[PDB]
């Protein structure tokens, strides 16, 4: 699970989607080209998407995403440096720890708040 | 030491997964129309006959208050941070 970490931290810490194999949770269609509509492939999931929390939280990392490319397409720049935010985000080093328990939920809560900071930064101000 | 990881599990956790009856706390979904969805509840019950000779029925009890508090915190007070 070393790349699939990979993949879901750069998700959720730059937008970025680099999926050459179709196996992340969510991808844009579209291959001008900015009403973007994404999907989420309901098979690869990591959480079942049943109960009420998992689709908090699956919604809440594909929000996250969202918002990070939407602020990464606006600078026209190709990645967020990490200082543009006091709340910085590690990589997932453990998928194991990460899928044991709430881990998952706080590593996307943190993901989201710098999101949210970054883009209402982003729109209040530029 | 299997014995340990269930309690250990319950005690950091929560958690009552795959104990198969061995374990003095066991998770009681089993309601009859009062608190469905476990508002008042929280479906956990403690067997006092279960509690194994070499645990004090005090230490159990606490053991039981102690998961029973981590998944109150964790579940309804949405203290996930710091239950974490």
């Amino acid at each position: 699970s070393q790349d699939y970490c990979t993949m879901l931290y750069e998700w959720l810490t730059q937008g970025i989607l680099n999926d050459p194999y179709q196996e992340f949770m969510t991808y844009d269609d579209l291959e001008r080209a900015w009403d973007t509509q994404y999907f989420i492939r309901k098979d690869v999931l990591l959480r079942d998407c049943d109960s009420e929390e998992d689709k908090n939280l699956l919604f809440k990392m594909l929000r996250t995403g969202i918002l990070l490319k939407v602020v990464r397409a606006s600078l026209q720049i190709p990645t967020i440096p990490s200082n543009s935010s006091d709340i910085t985000i590690q990589e997932i080093n453990d998928f194991a720890d990460l899928m044991e328990g709430s881990n998952l939920e706080l590593y996307v809560d943190k993901c989201y708040s710098r999101a949210n900071e970054i883009f209402l930064k982003l729109f209040f101000q530029g | 030491s299997l014995y340990y990881e269930y309690l250990m599990n319950w005690l950091t956790k929560g958690l009552l997964r795959a104990t198969y009856g061995e374990f003095f706390i066991a998770e009681n979904t089993d309601t009859n129309g009062t608190d469905d969805d476990f508002i008042y509840h929280i479906p956990i019950e403690f067997n006092q006959e279960r509690v194994p000779a070499f645990i004090p029925k005090e230490l159990a009890y606490k053991i039981f208050m102690i998961g029973k508090s981590y998944i109150f915190l964790e579940k309804y007070c949405k203290e996930v941070q710091w239950t974490n």
